[PDB]
Formats: structure tokens, C-alpha cells, sequence
């Protein structure tokens, strides 16, 4: 009854254990789905027990429930607002106590979601942007991030700051979603600051790891993307196989531009077999192929976003088929002009001499090739042991 | 003229005290300008008191304004801006006649100093996007007015590179195209998700990407445009200058620059310097066999694969990077070479002039120029 | 005749719109009825890292923007309740002082709920004290004299300060009575708050004393 | 389906993770040339006259 569930959450806050309270205001508790509890106007009784603002919040809860029992969302976002405001009123309100953690865990993450159902019954009525709930609700996940980060003062197992990382996460899935990077720059720079760094969830230090190698990714740092990214697919959950195939699908472009190849039967084991052939033509040194297989799930990799990173394996599939140059005609001394056939053959735009030795000048600055130009010959004179050194050293 | 501005000075303040504040979100009344003139009557009297016009808003001949020529300034507002009343912005239709005189009677004038005319032209863009942007303005004229401004942008980051800092400063320049380039990625997409759809838009957002090749994240955003923008010709080329200046490419990144646009030369203009250097350091590295020894490369060469005016302008460029240039071969020492310190003066480059084969007025407008504009304003 | 081979970060400008920070819509509407373009280079280097209530420390020459920063953070995280100061601005100078209170008055245009008030020397105490008593502000900004003189006296109730900040915080920590001042008001307020200290010519020498007044600050010099 | 779902729990100490010991092969860069298109590509370089020396 009503009156069961309101003298329970008086007494999970004055016991002050966060994980009864957090169910108590979860969604994800059956408790929303029990019939009796969803009510109107029911801050009438929660005024006569609980406290303020607990009464408040769980009024505003109790609103929520029977708005999501109508498939209501944009009143259940409002009451989940105002859920998220008085929660936060208290959480501050509390001073050397961290006890109510996962009851922030329970408000702020049912927030966000209800954003999404919210901005997807706002597309239909033509009323609102896409994403505008999801500004609403990242402002509010802010606030709580700034009221967790500003508690540096208790002590290590008593403070607020085992909330920061979950939140910034939280913020990570809005900015994002909503195409709206450049904030996340304050949430990482709070993170490494950090002291607590390492000491945080396992799956939150995943996902902070898997958003940070994306931006790094975009950033061209193929190094810290490539260990943020293989530390995020290194321990992710392995019930969660979506979130292992959508941390691969980042870590793959990155691991071939640094010289790795994935193995056929990894992208058969996490359906990414759109790389199968493209993994090939740079193995072959094959831009036609490299052009065909881009061209073919261009709509997959445009979704993903890594088509554009993908073009970049252009500078490996140049090494790769000078390679096979130097090794099909087994000499030192080696025509430019055949470099320059090699690169018709592979029906290259507008390639001349100029280009081929462009190419080969930056290959051999970069390191991937051993050797100098001579252009009183025209030639590329290698280094006879060791002329294409493997890429992993360079 | 003072008494005259002290007039109007003293309506505004009466207007202005029976003005409200402190309003409610809910309650918020957008600005509806009512200015049918280039210039407001008490900026015209108060800037032709103060001697502060510029040589384009005055009669010839004389320091007396042409309330005709007069066009409205941009001044930051301050603290105490005190709002804008509604005569002080001119709504959309003055702001497009505005725009249309400043391409057809200002952009192609030769008398007065490079200085002068682009003060003048960049500040009164800079009250045109305020007028803009005060008024919530969100429409295609809006959008082809910013593209305007940006264009005009885009042509003065070539055409007055070569000027004194006193007259032409390269970085106030480039914010100016990119806040113009912010503005009119934002109006995209508020058209785009209100259901109306932009001509011009490949054109500009091409314009985004030749202006963020040395950002990688561009290309993020290059994936999130709309099929028929990302697939445009404009950004594909700009895709391909982006991929050949990250790799280096200085063959294909001048080969692009010869079969660019001038607007799209302008903006690849800028990194000329860097892809030489770059280029400079590579052909020094790999046409060199030992550190001890030089060899001899034709400057014929770097003049064709860096696009040179001509064999006196790549000797300086060798020369200031400490490479030998005599008899058409320059000496590429790989113990000789260093980067000097401090960026040279930039010049423009000859091809992306010829690029220019109609009036900068046309190219500015994007198309053919409109008539010229013939509105007296009233006393 | 050929011999053997012998064997042996450019940047961009940042783009951003006041949209783009995520802002509250009023303050929004208040910056585009203000005509503000877009963010100068200290407003996108400092505005992500100000709403997040993180302290700051920005130098940069007159003109760029730095008022405006905080001025938007402070408005942006305001939680305004009754009876309560939760952001403190302090400045050498009382045209400084009234310049501020013109930039939130003008912020806080679509924030009716929002009060600010000016404390400074050459008045009287009793005029402070009756706007405290009676009309107790959200945002409180004024000279350190002044200040401490109200606080000293239990009229500035400085328990709940949430926002500690600094306007040309260089000259007003040259001076020895003025630091002193500050170093008080500074100890009066709770240790959990975000400090933002903003100058024109940060020398070297004041670097450590402003440095002092937060922790892990992100430092902007230009 | 653009997103990283929240995990089922908060820790799991690394006893169930997906352990995939050879996920990157090392051995693909090799001196091969008997595949398809290193023979296509020989025999391009053949018709235009650049051939292997005996
Ligand atoms: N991003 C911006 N766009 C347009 N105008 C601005 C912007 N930032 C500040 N201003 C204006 O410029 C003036 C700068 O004053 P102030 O904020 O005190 O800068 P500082 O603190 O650097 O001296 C302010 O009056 C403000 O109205
Ligand atoms: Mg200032």
C-alpha cells in the first residue's frame, strides 16, 4: 500500500542506507509497476511522514509513476526534474556523508532516459528540437557534478567524489548524442586530476576509457586512443557483447593505422565484417580493392563516423604496395617509373612522377622506407638489409 | 548637427525610460527592427559630430556625410548598452538592401587606402550579423546575407595579406570568418530541422572544412552532414585538401590548389607556408644520401611541385632555410638545413589572383551583382 | 654511378557558440538581446571549465571578455534561496564594482528571482546593514573594506558562500592591507566553493599568492 | 542503437570478461608474393617492361 511504501522510505532515510532508498525511487524496482502506488496528487501524505525535501522528491516520484503508467513521458521528464532538484537540495544538504551515492545513481540515470522518450514524443508533435530535454537534463547532471566535485574535504571512504566519474560519463552520453563535444575537455581534465583516477567502478572507468579513446581517435592521437581503447575492450563485461562490438568498431581503425590487423575470425565473432575486406586491401596494399570495400558499406562507416579515419589508411596501403614493388622486381635500385605504373595500375586520379615522388619522400621521412631518391637517375636507391622496417617501430 | 543629435538623444532616452525589464522567459518579446534607412538618423548626426566617419560615408570633398553613403557601425555596445530600441535595428529587407549596396558600390572601389576600405567594409558586416543575431533573424535571406559577409571574408584573407598589421591583421581575420562560419552552420541547421533546406549550404560548409585542416575533428562533423551536403562536389574537394595536407601531400594539395575556386584558393592560401616547410624538410631528408654530403636538386622542380611565382621567390624560400641556391640547382644539405625562426612576410600568390576573373562585388554575392540600391533617407 | 643507402604540431582556432555551452535558455535570450557574437578565446577557454564550479584563474588583456565569464558561470550555477549570499565578487575599485553590477543586472534579465547588491567604501555602514537585513541578496559584490567591515560585525552572513570571486585580482593583491583583507574575508567563507580570480597583468611574483587561494586551478595566461 | 548501454552491474573483477587471446595477427607484413594480386600486379609490371632480372 501507499502507506507501506511511505513508512519504508522513511525508514531506509532515517537508517540512511542508500541502496533501499535508490530502489525506492529506481524505476527500475517493480514497485513502479505495482497499481496502487500510482497516484495524482499524493503529496498530501508524503507532507504528513517524510521530511522535507524528501517529501517533495517523493511526491514528484510518485507523480512520475503514474505519468510513465500513461505513457506520459514529457510529465514524467518534469517530475523527474524536480526529482533530480530536490534530491540534490539534500544530497548538499548532507555534510562528510556520501550515503546517498546510489540514490544519485538511481535519480540522475532514470533522468537521462526519460529525456530520450521525452525528445521522441516531442518529434512528433513538432513542438520541440531533437535533444533539447538532453540539454535540460545535462545541465541538471552538471549540477550534480558540481556538487560532488566541490566536496574535497572528507576523507577518503567518506566523500562525495566517488560520484564524479559516473556523472561525467552520464554527460558523455548526452554531449555525444546531442553532437556537442568541447565540454567534455573540464570533465576530463577534473578526472586526471583526480586522485581517486583508478579507484573508481569497473564499468565506469570503462566507459569513461571508451569515450575518451572516440575523442582522442578524433583528435588524430592514435597512441592514447589506442590504449584507452584497448583497456575499454580489454575488460568490458562480456554479457555486454553490444558494448564490446561498439568499442571494436572505434579500436579497429585505430590498430590499423598503428600497423595491427584484426583477424578474420574476430570481426565473424562481433558481426563487423563490413572491415573484412578493407583489412585485406591494406594487408595487399590494394587501393582499388581499399576504394571498393569504403565505397560499399560507406553508409555503415559514415554511421559509425570512422569512414573519414578510415581514408587514412591510404599511407599503408602506399607502403604496403611499394613493398610488393621492390619485392617483385628483387632489386635495390628501383624506377620511379615503376612505382608510377604500380599506381596506374591501381586507377589512381591524375598520378604522375611529381606525386610518386612526393610519396615516396614522405615515406622515407616518416621512416617507412629505408632508403633516398636519386634524381639524377630518377631512382630509389633502399637500404639493401632492413628497407621497409615493420610499422609497430615506426 | 549636434543640436540635432541631441534631439534624438533625448527621444531615445524617453522611449527608452518607458521601457520595461526584468521580464520572464515565457513572457520575452523578440526585437522587431523599424530603421527603413543604411544608417540610423542619430548614429549618422552623432558620428558626423565626433569626426568618425570613414572616407566612403562622407560627400566628397568635404568632411559633411552623405546620409545616403552612411552605414551603421558596429561599437561593441558596452555595460551600460542600454538595449537596443526598435528604431536602432533594421529589420530584414534594409538589412538585405544594405548588404547589396555595400557589394555593389563599396567592394569594387579603388580611391582611398586598403586599410580604409576594409575597415570599413569588415565593421559594417559586424553590425549587419549584430542586427542579425539581436533580432533572432532565421531565414534564407538571413543565411545569404551571413554567406555574403563570409565570402567577403574569405576574399580579404588573400587579398590584403600582404598589408602592415597597422592595416590588415591575419588573426582578427580568420575569427571573423569562423564566427561567420559558426553562424551560418547554426542557421543550417535550424532551417534543416524546421524542414527548409539551404542552395548554398555545400558551398560553405566546404568553406568549414578549407578553414579546420589543421583540426582533425573536422572530420567528425564531416560524417554528420546531410547525404546531399557531404556528398557535394564543394565538400568532396574540401575532403581532398584535407587528406592531402594531412599527409603531406603537397603534389596533390597545389594540384588541388590550381583546380580550386578563388574563394577556395583563398582559404587553401593560408596554408601555403606550411605545407612548403614540410615539404622542404622531406625532399631534404630523402634526397639527401648522407649528412656530410650535399646533392644537387633542379629549382625548376620546386618551383613546379610548390607553385612559385618564379625561380626568385623559391631561392629566397631555400635561402632563408639555409639550403645554397646557384646556376637553377639548389644544394640540399641534410647538415645545412634549419628552420628559421620567426614566420615570414606572406605574399600573395599569383595563381589564385588570376583565379579572380570577374569583380570582387560577383564574387562576394556569389552570382551576378543585383542593381544598385537608390534610397534617400528621410530627415 | 649510384651509392648505397648508408644506414642511420600545428594548431587551429577554436569555434563555438553560446549554445554550445549548454547555458540555461534565459541566459541565452539575455546574451542574444545583448548582441554578444560569439565567445573570444578566454570566454571558450574558461566558461566549460566555470559552470563546472571549478576554479579558475585567467589573465588576459583588457577588453577580451574576462568580466563576462563569471558573470555567466555565477548566473548559470545559482541556486537562489531566501536569506542566503552565495556568490561574493570583490574588486579594488567601486566603478569596477558597479561595472559588475551592471553586467548581472544585464544578464539576469529572464532570472526575476535573482537580486544583486553593491557594497563599497565611502558610504555608510547602515545603509548596508538595512539591505542585508531587509532585501538579502543572492550575489554580493563589492571592495574588501567594506566587506570585511560587514562581515566582522556578523551583518555579511559569509557561512554560505558558494562563488569566491576576484576582479583584477593583481592590483588588489599588490596591496598589503588589501591581500590581508582578502585573506580574511577568504577564511570567514566555507572551504567547500569554487574560486575564480580574474587580472589584466598577473606578474609572476603574485602568481603563488592567487594560486594559494584555490586548488588544482586551470590557469589561463595570454 | 547508437549507444553504450549502462553495464548489468558495477564490478566484475575481471573473472567474466570475453577473453580474446589473438585478436590482432602479427605475421600478415611477410615477403609473400604468390597471391592473386601479386600476380596481377607482376604482370602489369611485365607489360610495361619492368621485369624481375635473372
Ligand atoms: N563574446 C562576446 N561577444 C560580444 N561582446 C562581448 C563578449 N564578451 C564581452 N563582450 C563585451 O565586451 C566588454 C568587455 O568587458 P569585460 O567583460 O570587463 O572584459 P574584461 O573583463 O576582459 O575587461 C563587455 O562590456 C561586454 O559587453
Ligand atoms: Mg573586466
Amino acid at each position: 500500500t501507499i502507506n507501506q511504501y511511505l513508512q519504508q522510505v522513511y525508514e531506509a532515510i532515517d537508517s540512511r542506507d542508500g541502496a533501499s532508498c535508490a530502489e525506492l525511487v529506481s524505476f527500475k524496482h517493480p514497485h513502479v509497476a505495482n497499481p496502487r502506488l500510482q497516484m495524482a496528487s499524493p503529496e498530501e501524505k508524503c507532507q504528513q511522514v517524510l521530511e522535507p525535501p524528501y517529501d517533495e522528491m517523493f511526491a514528484a516520484h510518485l507523480r512520475c509513476t503514474y505519468a510513465v503508467g500513461n505513457h506520459d513521458f514529457i510529465e514524467a521528464y518534469k517530475c523527474q526534474t524536480v526529482i533530480v532538484q530536490s534530491f540534490l537540495r539534500a544530497f548538499q544538504a548532507h555534510k562528510e556523508e556520501n550515503w546517498a551515492l546510489p540514490v544519485m545513481y538511481a535519480v540522475a540515470l532514470d533522468l537521462r532516459v526519460f529525456a530520450n522518450n521525452a525528445d521522441q514524443q516531442l518529434v512528433k508533435k513538432g513542438k520541440s528540437k531533437v535533444g533539447d530535454m538532453l540539454e535540460k537534463a545535462a545541465e541538471l547532471l552538471m549540477s550534480c557534478f558540481r556538487v560532488c566535485a566541490s566536496d574535497t574535504r572528507a576523507g577518503i571512504e567518506d566523500s562525495k567524489k566517488w560520484g564524479m566519474l559516473f556523472l561525467v560519463n552520464q554527460l558523455f552520453k548526452i554531449y555525444f548524442k546531442i553532437n556537442k563535444l568541447h565540454l567534455c575537455k573540464p570533465l576530463i581534465r577534473a578526472i586526471d586530476s583526480s586522485n581517486l583516477k583508478d579507484d573508481y567502478s569497473t564499468a565506469q572507468r570503462v566507459t569513461y576509457k571508451y569515450y575518451v579513446g572516440r575523442k582522442a581517435m578524433f583528435d588524430s592521437d592514435f597512441k592514447q586512443a589506442e590504449e584507452y581503447l584497448s583497456f575499454a575492450f580489454e575488460h568490458c563485461h562480456r554479457s555486454s557483447q553490444k558494448n564490446k562490438r561498439m568499442i571494436l568498431i572505434y579500436l579497429l581503425p585505430v590498430k590499423m593505422l598503428l600497423g595491427h590487423m584484426p583477424t578474420v575470425e574476430l570481426l565473424k565473432k562481433y558481426h563487423l565484417m563490413q572491415f573484412a575486406e578493407v583489412t585485406r586491401a591494406v594487408s595487399e596494399g590494394n587501393l582499388l580493392l581499399l576504394h571498393e570495400a569504403l565505397a560499399k558499406h560507406e553508409a555503415f562507416f559514415i554511421r559509425c563516423g570512422i569512414f573519414l579515419i578510415l581514408e587514412k589508411l591510404k599511407i599503408i596501403t602506399y607502403r604496403n604496395l611499394f613493398k610488393k614493388v621492390y619485392l617483385l622486381l628483387k632489386t635495390h635500385q628501383l624506377s620511379l617509373d615503376a612505382f608510377l605504373v604500380a599506381l596506374k595500375f591501381m586507377q589512381v586520379e591524375d598520378v604522375d612522377i611529381d606525386e610518386v615522388q612526393c610519396i615516396l619522400a614522405n615515406l622515407i621521412y616518416m621512416g617507412h622506407v629505408k632508403g633516398y631518391i636519386s634524381h639524377q637517375h630518377q631512382k630509389l636507391v633502399v637500404s639493401k638489409q632492413n628497407p621497409f622496417p615493420p610499422l609497430s617501430t615506426v | 548637427s549636434k543640436e540635432k543629435y541631441r534631439l534624438l538623444d533625448q527621444r531615445d532616452r524617453i522611449m527608452r525610460q518607458a521601457r520595461v525589464k526584468r521580464t520572464d522567459l515565457d513572457k520575452a518579446r523578440t526585437f522587431v527592427g523599424t530603421c527603413l534607412d543604411m544608417c540610423p538618423e542619430k548614429e549618422r548626426y552623432m558620428r558626423e559630430t565626433r569626426s568618425q566617419l570613414s572616407v566612403f560615408e562622407v560627400v566628397p570633398g568635404t568632411d559633411q556625410v552623405d546620409h545616403a553613403a552612411a552605414v551603421k557601425e558596429y561599437s561593441r555596445s558596452s555595460a551600460d548598452q542600454e538595449e537596443p530600441l526598435p528604431h536602432e535595428l533594421r529589420p530584414l529587407p534594409v538589412l538585405s538592401r544594405t548588404m547589396d549596396y555595400l557589394v555593389t558600390q563599396i567592394m569594387d572601389q579603388k580611391e582611398g587606402s586598403l586599410r580604409d576600405w576594409y575597415d570599413f567594409v569588415w565593421n559594417r558586416t559586424r553590425g549587419i550579423r549584430k542586427d542579425i543575431t539581436q533580432q533572432h533573424l532565421c531565414d534564407p535571406l538571413t543565411v545569404s546575407l551571413i554567406e555574403k559577409c563570409t565570402r567577403f571574408h574569405i576574399h580579404c584573407a588573400h587579398f590584403m595579406c600582404e598589408e602592415p598589421m597597422s592595416s590588415f591583421d591575419a588573426k582578427i581575420n580568420n575569427e571573423n570568418m569562423t564566427k561567420c562560419l559558426q553562424s551560418l552552420k547554426e542557421m543550417y541547421q535550424d532551417l534543416r530541422n524546421k524542414g527548409v533546406f539551404c542552395a548554398s549550404e555545400a558551398e560553405f560548409q566546404g568553406y568549414n572544412v578549407l578553414l579546420s585542416l589543421n583540426k582533425g575533428d573536422i572530420l567528425r562533423e564531416v560524417q554528420q552532414f546531410h547525404p546531399a551536403v557531404r556528398n557535394s562536389s564543394e565538400v568532396k574537394f574540401a575532403v581532398q585538401a584535407f587528406a592531402a595536407l594531412n599527409s603531406n601531400n603537397f603534389v596533390r594539395f597545389f594540384k588541388l590548389v590550381q583546380s580550386a575556386s578563388y574563394l577556395n584558393a583563398c582559404l587553401l592560401h593560408c596554408y601555403f607556408s606550411q605545407i612548403r616547410k614540410d615539404a622542404l624538410r622531406a625532399l631534404n631528408f630523402a634526397y639527401t644520401v648522407s649528412t656530410q654530403r650535399s646533392t644537387i636538386f633542379p629549382l625548376d622542380g620546386v618551383v613546379r611541385m610548390l607553385l612559385f611565382r618564379d625561380c626568385e621567390e623559391a631561392t629566397d624560400f631555400l635561402t632563408c632555410h639555409g639550403l645554397t641556391v646557384s646556376d637553377g640547382c639548389v644544394e640540399l644539405n641534410r647538415s645545412a638545413f634549419l628552420e628559421p625562426e620567426g614566420l615570414s612576410k606572406t605574399r600573395k600568390s599569383v595563381f589564385i589572383t588570376r583565379k579572380l576573373t570577374v569583380s570582387v562585388g560577383e564574387i562576394v554575392n556569389g552570382g551576378p551583382l543585383p542593381p544598385v540600391p537608390r534610397h534617400t533617407p528621410v530627415c | 654511378e649510384l651509392l648505397d643507402y648508408e644506414d642511420d604540431s600545428y594548431v587551429s582556432i577554436h569555434s563555438s557558440g553560446f549554445r554550445d555551452f549548454l547555458l540555461k535558455p534565459e541566459l541565452l535570450r539575455a546574451i542574444v538581446d545583448c548582441g554578444f557574437e560569439h565567445p573570444s578565446e578566454v570566454q571558450h577557454e574558461c566558461i566549460p571549465q566555470a559552470i563546472l564550479g571549478m576554479d579558475v584563474l585567467c589573465q588576459a588583456k583588457s577588453g577580451m571578455g574576462k568580466t563576462a565569464v563569471f558573470v555567466l558561470a555565477t548566473l548559470q550555477q545559482l541556486x537562489p534561496v531566501t536569506g542566503q549570499v552565495s556568490v561574493l565578487v570583490m574588486c579594488h575599485t567601486r566603478e569596477l564594482a558597479f561595472q559588475i553590477s551592471k553586467e548581472y543586472e544585464r544578464f539576469s534579465k529572464y532570472m526575476p528571482n535573482v537580486k544583486v547588491a553593491v557594497f563599497f567604501g565611502g558610504l555608510s555602514i547602515k545603509k548596508d546593514e538595512e539591505v542585508l537585513k531587509k532585501n538579502c541578496p543572492h550575489i554580493v559584490v563589492g571592495t574588501p573594506g567594506r566587506i570585511l567591515a560587514l562581515a566582522r560585525n556578523k551583518s555579511l552572513n559569509l557561512k554560505h558562500i558558494k562563488h569566491f570571486i576576484l576582479d583584477e585580482c593583481d592590483k588588489m593583491l599588490e596591496q598589503l592591507d588589501m591581500r590581508r583583507d582578502v585573506q580574511e574575508i577568504f577564511r570567514m567563507t566555507p572551504h567547500e566553493k569554487q574560486v575564480m580570480m580574474f587580472s589584466a597583468t598577473l606578474s609572476k611574483e603574485i602568481r603563488p599568492v592567487c594560486r594559494k587561494f584555490m586548488q588544482d586551478p586551470m590557469e589561463i595566461f595570454v | 542503437d547508437d549507444e553504450f548501454e549502462e553495464f548489468p552491474a558495477e564490478d566484475w573483477a575481471g573473472l567474466d570478461e570475453d577473453e580474446d587471446a589473438h585478436v590482432w595477427e602479427d605475421n600478415w607484413d611477410d615477403d609473400n608474393v604468390e597471391d592473386d594480386f601479386s600476380n596481377q600486379l607482376r604482370a602489369e609490371l611485365e607489360k610495361h617492361g619492368y621485369k624481375m632480372e635473372t
